[PDB]
């Protein structure tokens, strides 16, 4: 019997998942607080709120945390990098080994760990023997030469070291880190996806994250500066109320889709929190709508700059995923397939008790974490 | 900062 603890931590939310091998024996999701704009610049609220989620799952368990803990994290920093590890046996042929892999590998992880950044994920990219022949699978083959490609995705030492420090000193367990936006296309994609092509597109709070898979590996990471915290922001702004009650507006009666909607009045409080106000539901979704076809729009950029180098189409993940008819207006913006991405409808075998959780596009990186 | 819904032509709506 094994267990995991993932936590993905996000500008708005910290989601917690702990898995046993499988079935989810609890999850929850706290409110972040601490975090700005991928900074921490309240360590005292951040470890409070990570603390929360900590207690929820050991109450949910009844049991002391006792697991490897994997924590995500999101930052515009992430960045791919590549490099290549050769070994030349000299006038004799070899055989590639497991301990010859795995040397060569943690050799890249040492080589990329420069630049003042470090590396969180590693994908072997491409396998090269005696200089001509191109395998898929190195292991047990003989050579007199190996070259093999390595793609990472890294992010800033100084980033790293953000993280790393208040999280040791919060939870009281060994942990690794790595990407949310990786771990949300790991526990979302479909090996056919990952192979044939295919983008991911995070709707976050502070930003819209875009990551691209081809040939099983990630082929382009980067971002939208521009994310759910301003479709609240437009809507606090135009309805002159409140980020919480802008944020209940939406999550209660926002569509990405306006023109067909049914005259709805729905009431709201001013900054005084008592004066009641009144729109309409189309009104909100208007609203809405506008900033949405904004995040699409400047991530098909990104879309076409890969588009150089989209069978699987677009998946959408992450919190903005799941405003309802959100893929009717991708599809219209991107021209291309769009679905919903959760771990649900990823290629792997249902876990037990994990209904609510498995189908939101919320805790996705929470699961990749895991099944990397 | 403006919201989109002005700078895409839409607050006919409002
Ligand atoms: N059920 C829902 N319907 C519509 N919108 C939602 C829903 N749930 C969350 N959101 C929106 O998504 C945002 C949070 O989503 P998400 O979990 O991706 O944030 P996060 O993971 O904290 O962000 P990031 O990954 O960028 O750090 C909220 O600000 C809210 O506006």
């Amino acid at each position: 019997t094994v267990f995991y603890t993932s936590i993905d931590i996000g500008s708005r939310y910290i989601k917690g998942l702990v898995l046993g091998k499988w079935e989810a024996l609890a999850f929850s999701s706290v409110k972040s607080r601490g975090l700005d704009e991928g900074e921490i610049k309240d360590a005292i609220a951040f470890k409070e709120s990570v603390n929360t989620l900590l207690k929820e799952l050991e109450e949910q368990l009844q049991k002391s945390l006792r697991s490897d803990f994997v924590i995500s994290f999101s930052s515009v920093s992430f960045e791919r990098e590549d490099t290549v590890i050769e070994r030349d046996f000299g006038e004799e042929k070899r055989s590639i080994t497991l301990d010859i892999l795995s040397e060569m590998q943690s050799e890249a992880l040492e080589k990329l760990k420069e630049n003042g950044k470090t590396p969180l994920h590693i994908f072997s990219k491409r396998y090269l023997l005696d200089d001509e022949r191109i395998v898929f699978n190195p292991l047990d083959m003989k050579a007199s030469k190996i070259a093999i490609e390595y793609t990472s995705i890294v992010v800033p030492l100084k980033v790293y070291e953000m993280f790393y420090n208040f999280l040791q000193d919060t939870v009281k367990s060994p942990f690794q880190l790595k990407s949310s936006l990786v771990s949300t296309a790991e526990g979302v994609l479909t090996t056919p996806e990952k192979d044939r092509g295919v983008v991911v597109v995070n709707l976050g709070y502070n930003f819209t994250g875009l990551i691209a898979y081809k040939n099983g590996v990630p082929i382009k990471i980067s971002y939208v500066p521009v994310g759910m915290k301003h479709v609240i922001k437009d809507v606090s702004a135009v309805l002159d109320t409140s980020f919480e009650e802008s944020e209940r507006l939406i999550i209660t009666h926002g569509n990405a889709v306006y023109n067909d909607l049914k005259e709805e009045e729905i009431q709201y409080r001013g900054l005084d929190g008592n004066t009641i106000k009144t729109t309409t539901a189309k009104k909100l979704s208007v609203i809405i709508h506008a900033r949405l076809r904004e995040i699409m729009s400047k991530s098909k950029k990104f879309f076409r700059e890969v588009e150089a180098k989209i069978p699987g189409g677009v998946v959408l993940t992450g919190g903005g995923a799941k405003i309802p008819r959100i893929n009717e207006l991708a599809t219209e913006v991107f021209k291309s397939p769009v679905r919903t991405g959760c771990y649900a409808n990823s290629d792997r075998p249902s876990i037990i008790n994990a209904d609510e959780v498995a189908n939101d596009p919320s805790f996705a990186a929470a699961f990749g974490n895991v099944f990397a | 900062d403006i919201p989109a819904i002005y700078r895409y032509g839409l607050e006919g709506l409002l």
